[PDB]
C-alpha cells in the first residue's frame, strides 16, 4: 500500500494553493485504503489507459 | 457562507496589532515636552 | 507458610502458588473415584489487544499494552468438579470463586482498554484417555463474558439501562435519532476461549501448575462502541483432590 | 388534631379483639423503642436488612402474624424469619437472649407490651412516613 | 573566603535579597516549584483519573475536553485511600496518571511549602527588627488548605475525598460536603461567614473612613493619591475627623479613636473567624456535623410539622442520593 | 483552539507577574 | 524508577540538612540588635 | 433498533407478577410465608419452563408445596433476561428503602 | 545602576501615522478575502 | 497512509531526521510498540527547548 | 393518528411536558436543542442591570 | 396554529441562559408546524395528563 | 470541540482592546519630559 500511495498526484507538492491552508488531509481527506489497481478495457477487450 | 473560521480573527489582528503599534508611538511622540 | 502480615503490601497476594523445578511427575485418575478442583487460579502476565486494521483490511495482530490499574488482576479460589468422562478424558466444571476481575490497560495512542477478564462458567476439557495427569496435558474450553458494567451503571449524564434517564435531558429539544445509540443501553453477553496447558505436576499432593492463554472481548460500554479483541497470557495453579 | 384514645386503639390478638393504650404507655413505648430499637429500626425501617420494615401490612403478611400486641410480643421473646421457618434469637435481640443483648435484660412484660403498642400506633400517626425511608423524610 | 558555609548562611539569610530566600525558604522554594510545575502540566495535559476507585475515569484537564471553569487536577484513587503514592510506587507513569498520582505530589509539596511560607513570614520579620505575629494571621488561611487538603482526607479515610484542584471540582467538594455534614447548620461555618462577611464589611469601613478623611494637599484636577509621599513623618488622614464622623453615625463609644485598637480588631476578626471555619472542616472530618433538627417540631397528635430545617433536608437528600452514582453497594454511607 | 487561548492568557499573567515583581518603579523615600 | 526514588530521596535530604544545619548556625544571632 | 430490554420487559408478565426467572428475590416478601426459605429455593433453583415446574423443586416439604400451590396465581415466567440476572442482581439489585 | 547612555527618544509624526494606517487598512482590504478564502 | 507529512507536520520531521522517533506515550514514528525512547522523546525535546 | 409502541408514546410524553408539541427544522441554523430567551427577556435583563 | 404556538414553554422568556447566545431558533429550531394536540390514554381508556 | 465560533475573537478583543488602551497611555505618560 505505501508504495501505491506515493503514486497519487494528491501527494505531489506541486498541487495546492497559497491560501489553501492546513494539512493535506483538509483536502482530499484522510487516506483509508487502496481501492486497488484499475484496468480499463473496451468492448473488444482492448486495455485502455487514462492520460 | 462557507468561509474560513479564522479569517475573521486573522483580519482583525492583522489590522489591530500594527495599528495599535503606530498609535502607541504617535501618542508618545505627540506628548513629548517642548 | 506466611501469615497475612507476611504478604500484605508485597503484592505477593496477587500471585498463584508455584511448584518447584522438581515436581514434574504425574497424578493418577481412578476413573471410578470422583475428583474435584479444590482451587484453580489464574495469574495474568500479559494482555494483548488486537488492533483494528483501519479501513485497509491487512490482517491485524495483537499488541502489548501497559497495565494502568495495578496488581488486582489474578483470579483465585475457583472451584468445581473435575468429572472423568467415558472416553477417559477430563472436563473441569467451575461452580464458584473469585472468577473475574475488571482490568484496564493502555495502548500506543494512550487509549484505555477496559475488559472484564474472566472465566465464568468454565468448561475445560482434556485429551481422551488420560489415566494420569502428566506435564502438558492441555485443558481447553469456553466461558462466559458478561457485560463489563452491570444493569444499574449510570453514565455521566444519568442515563442507564435498568435505571437512569431516558435521554439527553441536557438538550430538551434536540433531534433524537442521532443520540439513539448512547441513550439506549444494551447489555452485552459473549463467549470466551481459554486453554490451560500443564507444565508441572506433582502426583504426590495432586497439585498441577502451568500457563494459560485465553481470548475474549473488552468493554463495549453499555453498547456505545465496539469491543476490542483481547488475548491474555499468564500462569495458573490447580489443586486436585479426590473429595 | 390530637392523639385521641381513638388512635391508641390497636389490635390485641388475631381474633379481632382490641386493646386501648394510654398516653403514658405510648410515650413509654416510644422511649423504650428508642432505648432498644431505633439503633436499627429508626423510623420503621431496618438498617441491617432494608427489605423488612415495621409497616403494619408488612407485619400482617408475616408468619405468624405479627400485626397485633400478642404477635410483636412473642417476637420480642422468640424471634423468627418472615416465614417463621427459623428462629433467629441469636442475631436479633430478644428475651431468650438478653445475655447476648443486655439492653433486653431490664425489659419486662410490661415494657414489651408498650414497645409493641408503639409499633402499631406510629404508622397510625405518621402514615407512609413510618414505613418508607429517606424518600419520605 | 571568611568560610564558604559561613558565607552561604550569610547570603541565604541576607536581608539584601530582592526576594528573601530564608532558611524556611530553602525548603519552600523547591517544594513550591515542584507543586506549581506539576500542577500546570497536569491541569493542561494530564489524562482521566479514576477518582472513586471504581474504574470510571474523570478527565479534568484542558487538552482532554475541559475549560478553565470545569477543568481541575483530580484527587488520587479511592483504591489508594490514604496510602502514599509516590511516582516510584507505580509500574509506570501511565499507571500513576490513572490513579491520580499527580494529586498527591501536588498537595504534599504545596502544604509543605505553604507552611514554610509561614515560617518565612516570621524569619524576615525577625531579620528586620519588626514584631512577629503577621505569620499568625496567615495561619488561618493555611490552616484551611490543611483542613481541606489533609485533615478531611485523613479523617474520612482517603485522599480521594480531599477537595479537587479546580473551580467546578471545588463546588463539588462543597455541594457534597453539605449533603453528608449539613455544614450550613454548623456553628463553626457560621462563625466562618461572619468573619468573611465581616472582614469584607470592615475592610470597606476602614477603607472608606480613612480615604474619606484625607488631608487636602492635591489639586482639583490631580489624583488625590499624589498627596502622599513614601517615607512620610506625619499621618496622611485626620483620624480625629474620621472618628468624629463615625462616632456620629452610630454613637461615640461605639467608634474607634485608637488606630492601634482599630487595626488589631481589623486583623483579629477575620483571622479568628476563619480559624473557626478551618476547625469546622477539621471537625466535620470526624463526622461531628451540624445541628440536625429534622422532625423536631411535631404537633399534638404526633404529626411532623416541617420547619425550614426540613426543607433543607430534602435538598440535602437530593445531593446524597445522586452523588457518586455507581460507587455505593450498600444502605448506609459510611465513607 | 480553546486550549491555546486558555494557556496563552495564563502565560500572559505569569509574564505580568515577572515584570511586576522585577520591573516595578523602585519605591523611593521622602523626596518625591 | 527505583532510581528516581533514590535521587528524590537524596535531593530531599540535601535541603532538609541545609535546613537544620541552618537554624543551628546561631540563628538567634541574626537580627538588628541584642544577639 | 436498539431497545432497553428492561423497559420492554415491563410490558410483559414480568411487571404484572413475580417472575420466577427474573424478578429479584425481595419480591417474594409481598405474600405470606414465601420469603426466607422458599424464595431462596425458587431463585436458587434456576429457570422454570412453566410456573408449575416450581412445585418440582427437589426436597420441598409437603407444606411448602401447599403454600406454593396457593401463590401460583401471583407468579409467571418469561425468558431469562441477562441484564436482570447477571451480577447476582437477583439477591441484591442495589435497592433498599 | 548607571543610566545607560546609548538611548535616544523615538518619534512618529502625525503624517507618518496616517501613511502608516492607510497601508495597514488597505493591506487588510486586500488580504481579508484570501483569509476568509 | 497517514504519516506526519499528510498531517501538516512541520517540526516533527526535523526531529526524526536526527534520532528522536518516539513518544513517552508509547508510539513511534516507524510504527513500532514496546519501544522505550527514554528521555529524548518528542515530549523531551519540546520540554528541553522550553526550559 | 394514534401511536402505541411504548418508545414512541414516551417520546411524545417526554415532549408534552413543554406544552403543545411542534415540528422544528434543526438543520438550517445547526441548532443544539437548548432553550434560549426572547428579546423580551434580553431587553429586560439589560435594562435592569444598567438601571 | 399561532394560538397553539404561544402554549409552548419554548417561548417562555424564563427559560434560557446568560451565555446561551443568539435567536430562539438556535435552540429548539425553526418552528415548522403544529404536530397536533396529544391525548394520552391508558388500557382502561382513561385519559391521562402530562404534568 | 463543539464551542462557539466567536468565542476566540470575543476573548481576543476583550484582552487586546483595553490592554492596548492602558499601554497607549503608560507609554505617552512615560515619555513626557521632566
Ligand atoms: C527544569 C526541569 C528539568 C526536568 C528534567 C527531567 C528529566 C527527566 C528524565 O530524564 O526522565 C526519564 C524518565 C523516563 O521516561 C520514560 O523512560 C522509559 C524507558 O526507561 C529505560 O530505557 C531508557 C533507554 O530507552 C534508559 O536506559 C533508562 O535508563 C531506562 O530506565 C520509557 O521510554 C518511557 O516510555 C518514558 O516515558 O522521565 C519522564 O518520563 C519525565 C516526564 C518529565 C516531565 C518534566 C517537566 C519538567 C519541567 C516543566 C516546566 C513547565 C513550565
Ligand atoms: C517559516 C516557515 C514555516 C513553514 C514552512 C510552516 C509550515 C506549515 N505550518 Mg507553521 N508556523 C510557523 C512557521 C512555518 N510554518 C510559525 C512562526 C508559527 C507560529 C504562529 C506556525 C504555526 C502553525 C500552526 C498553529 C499550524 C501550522 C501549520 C502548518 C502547515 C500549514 C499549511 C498552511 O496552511 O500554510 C498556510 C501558509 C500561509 C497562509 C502564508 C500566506 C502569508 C500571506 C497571507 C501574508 C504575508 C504577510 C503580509 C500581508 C505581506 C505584506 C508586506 C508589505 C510590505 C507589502 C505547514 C506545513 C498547521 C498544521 O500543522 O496543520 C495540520 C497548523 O495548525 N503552523
Ligand atoms: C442594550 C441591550 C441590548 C439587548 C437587550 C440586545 C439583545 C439582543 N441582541 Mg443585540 N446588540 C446591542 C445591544 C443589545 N442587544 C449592541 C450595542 C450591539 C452592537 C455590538 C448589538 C449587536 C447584536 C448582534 C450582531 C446580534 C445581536 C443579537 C441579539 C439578540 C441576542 C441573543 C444573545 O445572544 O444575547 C447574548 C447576551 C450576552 C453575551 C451578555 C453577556 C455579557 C457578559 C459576558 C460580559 C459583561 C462585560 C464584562 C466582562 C463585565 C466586567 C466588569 C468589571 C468591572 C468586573 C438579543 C435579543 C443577535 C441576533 O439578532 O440573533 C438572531 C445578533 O446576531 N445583537
Ligand atoms: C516582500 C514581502 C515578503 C512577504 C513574505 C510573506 C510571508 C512568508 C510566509 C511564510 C508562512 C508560513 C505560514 C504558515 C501558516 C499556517 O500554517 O497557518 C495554519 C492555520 C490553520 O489553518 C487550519 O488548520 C487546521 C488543521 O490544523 C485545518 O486544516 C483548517 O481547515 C485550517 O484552516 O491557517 C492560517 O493560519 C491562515 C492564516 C492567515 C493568517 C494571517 C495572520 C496575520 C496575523 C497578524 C498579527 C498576529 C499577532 C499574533
Ligand atoms: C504592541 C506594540 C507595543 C509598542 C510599544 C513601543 C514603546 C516605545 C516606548 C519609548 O520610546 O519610550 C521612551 C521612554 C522615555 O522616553 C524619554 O522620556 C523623557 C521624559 O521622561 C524625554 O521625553 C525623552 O526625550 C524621552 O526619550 O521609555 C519607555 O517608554 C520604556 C517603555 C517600556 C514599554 C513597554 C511596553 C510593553 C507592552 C507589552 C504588551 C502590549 C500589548
Ligand atoms: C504585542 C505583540 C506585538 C507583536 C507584533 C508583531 C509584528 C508587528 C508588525 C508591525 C508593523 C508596523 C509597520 C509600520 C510602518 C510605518 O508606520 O512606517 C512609516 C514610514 C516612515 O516614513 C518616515 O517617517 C519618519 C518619522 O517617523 C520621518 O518622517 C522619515 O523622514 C520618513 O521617511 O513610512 C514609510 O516608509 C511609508 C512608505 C509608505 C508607502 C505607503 C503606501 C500606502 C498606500 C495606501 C493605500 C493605497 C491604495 C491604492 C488604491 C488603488
Ligand atoms: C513511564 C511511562 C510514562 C508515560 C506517560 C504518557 C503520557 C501520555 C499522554 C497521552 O497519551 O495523551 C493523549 C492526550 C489526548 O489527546 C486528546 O485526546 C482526546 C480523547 O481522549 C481527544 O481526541 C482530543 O482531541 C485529543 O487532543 O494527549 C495529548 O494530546 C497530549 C499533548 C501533550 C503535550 C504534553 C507536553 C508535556 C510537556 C511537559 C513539560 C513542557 C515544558
Ligand atoms: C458592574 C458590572 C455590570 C456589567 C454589566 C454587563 C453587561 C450587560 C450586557 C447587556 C448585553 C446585550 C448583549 C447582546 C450580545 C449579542 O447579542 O451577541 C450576539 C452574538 C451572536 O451569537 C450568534 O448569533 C447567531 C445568529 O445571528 C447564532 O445564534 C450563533 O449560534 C450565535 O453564537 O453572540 C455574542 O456576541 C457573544 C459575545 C460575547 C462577547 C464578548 C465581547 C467582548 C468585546 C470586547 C471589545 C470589543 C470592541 C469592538
Ligand atoms: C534542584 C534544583 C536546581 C536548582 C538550580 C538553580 C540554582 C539556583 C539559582 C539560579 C537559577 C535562576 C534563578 C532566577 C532568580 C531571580 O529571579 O531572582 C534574582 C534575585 C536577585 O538577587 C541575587 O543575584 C545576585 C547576583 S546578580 O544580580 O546575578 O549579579 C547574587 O549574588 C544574590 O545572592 C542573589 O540573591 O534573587 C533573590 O532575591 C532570591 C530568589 C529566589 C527564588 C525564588 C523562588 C520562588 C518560587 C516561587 C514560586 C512561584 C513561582 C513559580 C514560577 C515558575
Ligand atoms: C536525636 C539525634 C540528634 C542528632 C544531633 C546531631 C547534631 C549534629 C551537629 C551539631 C552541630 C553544631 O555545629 C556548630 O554550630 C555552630 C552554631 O551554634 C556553627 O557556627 C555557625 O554559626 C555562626 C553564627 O553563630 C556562623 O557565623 C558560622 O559560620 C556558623 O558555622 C558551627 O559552624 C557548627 O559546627
Ligand atoms: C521531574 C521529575 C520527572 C520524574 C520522571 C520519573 C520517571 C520514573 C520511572 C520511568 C520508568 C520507566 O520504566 C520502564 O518503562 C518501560 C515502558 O515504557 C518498561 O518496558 C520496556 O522495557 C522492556 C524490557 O525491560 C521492553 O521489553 C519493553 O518493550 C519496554 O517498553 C520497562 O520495563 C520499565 O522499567
Ligand atoms: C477610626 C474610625 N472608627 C472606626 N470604628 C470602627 N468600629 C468598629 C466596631 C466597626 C470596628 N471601625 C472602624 S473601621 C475598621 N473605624
Ligand atoms: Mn467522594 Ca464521603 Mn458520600 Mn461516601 Mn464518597
Ligand atoms: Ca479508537
Ligand atoms: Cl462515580
Amino acid at each position: 500500500e505505501k508504495l501505491a500511495f506515493y503514486d497519487y498526484i494528491g501527494n505531489n507538492p506541486a498541487k495546492g494553493g497559497l491560501f489553501r491552508t492546513g494539512p493535506m488531509n483538509k483536502g482530499d481527506g484522510i487516506a483509508q485504503a487502496w481501492k486497488g489497481h484499475a484496468v480499463f478495457r473496451n468492448k473488444e477487450g482492448e486495455e485502455l489507459f487514462v492520460r | 457562507m462557507e468561509v474560513n473560521q479564522l479569517g475573521l480573527i486573522a483580519t482583525a489582528l492583522f489590522v489591530l496589532v500594527p495599528s495599535v503599534f503606530l498609535i502607541i508611538l504617535y501618542v508618545q511622540t505627540e506628548s513629548q515636552q517642548k | 507458610t506466611l501469615t497475612y502480615d507476611d504478604i500484605v503490601g508485597t503484592g505477593l497476594a496477587n500471585k498463584c502458588p508455584t511448584l518447584d523445578d522438581t515436581a514434574r511427575g504425574a497424578y493418577p485418575i481412578d476413573s471410578s473415584q470422583t475428583y474435584r478442583i479444590a482451587r484453580l487460579c489464574l495469574q495474568p502476565t500479559t494482555f494483548l489487544v488486537k488492533e483494528e486494521p483501519k479501513n485497509k483490511r491487512q490482517e491485524a495482530e495483537f499488541v502489548p499494552t501497559k497495565l494502568v490499574t495495578r496488581e488486582t488482576t489474578s483470579l483465585d479460589q475457583i472451584q468445581g468438579e473435575l468429572k472423568v468422562n467415558s472416553d477417559g478424558s477430563l472436563t473441569f466444571v467451575e461452580e464458584d470463586g473469585i472468577d473475574f476481575q475488571p482490568v484496564t490497560v493502555q495502548m500506543a495512542g494512550g487509549e484505555r482498554i477496559p475488559l472484564l477478564f474472566t472465566v465464568k462458567n468454565l468448561v475445560a476439557s482434556t485429551q481422551p484417555n488420560v489415566t494420569s495427569i502428566t506435564t502438558s496435558t492441555d485443558f481447553k474450553g469456553e466461558f462466559n463474558v458478561p457485560s463489563y458494567r452491570t444493569a444499574n451503571f449510570l453514565d455521566p449524564k444519568g442515563r442507564g439501562l435498568a435505571s437512569g434517564y431516558d435521554s439527553a435531558i441536557a438538550l430538551p429539544q434536540a433531534k433524537e435519532e442521532e443520540l439513539a445509540r448512547a441513550n439506549v443501553k444494551r447489555f452485552s453477553l459473549t463467549k470466551g476461549q481459554i486453554s490451560l496447558n500443564v507444565a508441572k505436576v506433582d502426583g504426590r499432593t495432586g497439585e498441577i501448575a502451568g500457563t494459560f492463554e485465553s481470548e475474549q472481548l473488552s468493554d463495549d460500554d453499555m453498547g456505545a462502541h465496539e469491543p476490542h479483541e483481547v488475548k491474555i497470557q499468564g500462569v495458573f495453579y490447580a489443586s486436585i483432590e479426590p473429595a | 388534631a390530637e392523639l385521641t384514645p381513638e388512635v391508641l386503639t390497636v389490635p390485641l390478638n388475631s381474633e379481632g379483639k382490641t386493646i386501648t393504650l394510654t398516653e403514658k404507655q405510648y410515650l413509654e413505648g416510644k422511649r423504650l423503642f428508642q432505648y432498644a430499637c431505633a439503633s436499627c429500626h429508626v423510623g420503621g425501617i431496618t438498617k441491617t436488612n432494608p427489605s423488612l420494615d415495621l409497616r403494619t401490612e408488612t407485619l400482617a403478611l408475616a408468619t405468624p402474624p405479627r400485626d397485633n400486641i400478642e404477635g410483636l410480643v412473642d417476637y420480642m421473646k422468640n424471634p423468627t424469619t418472615y416465614d417463621g421457618e427459623q428462629e433467629i434469637a441469636e442475631v436479633h435481640p430478644s428475651l431468650r437472649s438478653a445475655d447476648i443483648f443486655p439492653k433486653m435484660r431490664n425489659l419486662t412484660e410490661k415494657d414489651l407490651v408498650a414497645i409493641a403498642g408503639h409499633i402499631l400506633v406510629e404508622p397510625k400517626i405518621l402514615g407512609d412516613k413510618w414505613g418508607g425511608g429517606k424518600v419520605y423524610y | 573566603s571568611a568560610n564558604l558555609w559561613e558565607r552561604f548562611c550569610n547570603w541565604v539569610t541576607s536581608t539584601d535579597n530582592r526576594l528573601y530566600v530564608g532558611w524556611f525558604g530553602v525548603i519552600m522554594i523547591p517544594t513550591l516549584l515542584a507543586a506549581t510545575i506539576c500542577f500546570v502540566i497536569a491541569f493542561i495535559a494530564a489524562p482521566p483519573v479514576d477518582i472513586d476507585g471504581i474504574r470510571e475515569p474523570v478527565s479534568g484537564s484542558l487538552l482532554y475536553g475541559n475549560n478553565i471553569i470545569t477543568g481541575a487536577v483530580v484527587p488520587s484513587s479511592n483504591a489508594i485511600g490514604l496510602h502514599f503514592y509516590p511516582i516510584w510506587e507505580a509500574a509506570s507513569l501511565d499507571e500513576w496518571l490513572y490513579n491520580g498520582g499527580p494529586y498527591q505530589l501536588i498537595i504534599f509539596h504545596f502544604l509543605l511549602g505553604a507552611s514554610c511560607y509561614m515560617g518565612r513570614q516570621w524569619e524576615l520579620s525577625y531579620r528586620l527588627g519588626m514584631r512577629p505575629w503577621i505569620c499568625v494571621a496567615y495561619s488561618a488561611p493555611l490552616a484551611s488548605a490543611f483542613a481541606v487538603f489533609l485533615i478531611y482526607p485523613i479523617g474520612q479515610g482517603s485522599f480521594s475525598d480531599g477537595m479537587p484542584l479546580g473551580i467546578s471540582g471545588t463546588f463539588n467538594f462543597m455541594i457534597v460536603f453539605q449533603a453528608e455534614h449539613n455544614i450550613l447548620m454548623h456553628p463553626f461555618h457560621q462563625l466562618g461567614v461572619a468573619g468573611v462577611f465581616g472582614g469584607a464589611l470592615f475592610c470597606a469601613m476602614h477603607g472608606s473612613l480613612v480615604t474619606s478623611s484625607l488631608i487636602r494637599e492635591t489639586t482639583e484636577t490631580e489624583s488625590a493619591n499624589y498627596g502622599y509621599k513614601f517615607g512620610q513623618e506625619e499621618e496622611t488622614y485626620n483620624i480625629v475627623a474620621a472618628h468624629g464622623y463615625f462616632g456620629r453615625l452610630i454613637f461615640q463609644y461605639a467608634s474607634f479613636n485608637n488606630s492601634r485598637s482599630l487595626h488589631f480588631f481589623l486583623a483579629a476578626w477575620p483571622v479568628v473567624g476563619v480559624w473557626f471555619t478551618a476547625l469546622g472542616i477539621s471537625t466535620m472530618a470526624f463526622n461531628l456535623n451540624g445541628f440536625n433538627f429534622n422532625h423536631s417540631v411535631i404537633d399534638a397528635k404526633g404529626n411532623v410539622i416541617n420547619t425550614w430545617a426540613d426543607i433543607i433536608n430534602r435538598a440535602n437528600l437530593g445531593m446524597e442520593v445522586m452523588h457518586e452514582r455507581n460507587a455505593h453497594n450498600f444502605p448506609l454511607d459510611l465513607a | 483552539m480553546e486550549t491555546i487561548t486558555y494557556v496563552f492568557i495564563f502565560a500572559c499573567i505569569i509574564a505580568l507577574f515577572f515584570f511586576a515583581i522585577f520591573f516595578r518603579e523602585p519605591p523611593r523615600i521622602t523626596k518625591k | 524508577m527505583e532510581t528516581l526514588k533514590i535521587t528524590v530521596y537524596i535531593v530531599v535530604t540535601f535541603f532538609v540538612l541545609l535546613f537544620v544545619f541552618g537554624f543551628l548556625s546561631g540563628d538567634p544571632a541574626r537580627n538588628p540588635k541584642r544577639k | 433498533e436498539l431497545v432497553n430490554v428492561v423497559d420492554e420487559k415491563l410490558g410483559t408478565a414480568y411487571g404484572e407478577k413475580i417472575d420466577l426467572n427474573n424478578t429479584n428475590i425481595a419480591a417474594f416478601i409481598q405474600y405470606r410465608g414465601l420469603y426466607p426459605t422458599l424464595a431462596k429455593l425458587i431463585v436458587k433453583n434456576a429457570p422454570y419452563e412453566s410456573v408449575e415446574d416450581v412445585l418440582n423443586i427437589p426436597g420441598l416439604t409437603e407444606r411448602q408445596k401447599q403454600i406454593l400451590r396457593e401463590n401460583l396465581e401471583h407468579f409467571t415466567v418469561t425468558e431469562v433476561e441477562t441484564a436482570l440476572v447477571e451480577g447476582g442482581d437477583r439477591y441484591n439489585n442495589g435497592l433498599y428503602k | 545602576m548607571e543610566p545607560n547612555p546609548n538611548r535616544q527618544p523615538v518619534e512618529l509624526n502625525r503624517t507618518s501615522l496616517y501613511l502608516g494606517l492607510l497601508l495597514i487598512l488597505v493591506l487588510a482590504l486586500l488580504f481579508s478575502s484570501y483569509f476568509f478564502n | 497512509l497517514n504519516p506526519m507529512w499528510r498531517q501538516g507536520m512541520f517540526v516533527l520531521p526535523f526531529m526524526a531526521r536526527l534520532g528522536v522517533t518516539g513518544s513517552w506515550s508509547g508510539w513511534s514514528i516507524t510504527g513500532e510498540t514496546g519501544i522505550d525512547p527514554g528521555f529524548w522523546s518528542f515530549e523531551g525535546v519540546a520540554l528541553a527547548h522550553i526550559v | 393518528q394514534t401511536f402505541t409502541d411504548p418508545p414512541t408514546v414516551k417520546s411524545y410524553a417526554r415532549k408534552a411536558i413543554f406544552g403543545e408539541i411542534f415540528e422544528f427544522d434543526t438543520e438550517t441554523l445547526n441548532s443544539d436543542g437548548i432553550f434560549r430567551t426572547s428579546p423580551r427577556g434580553w431587553f429586560t435583563f439589560a435594562h435592569a442591570v444598567f438601571a
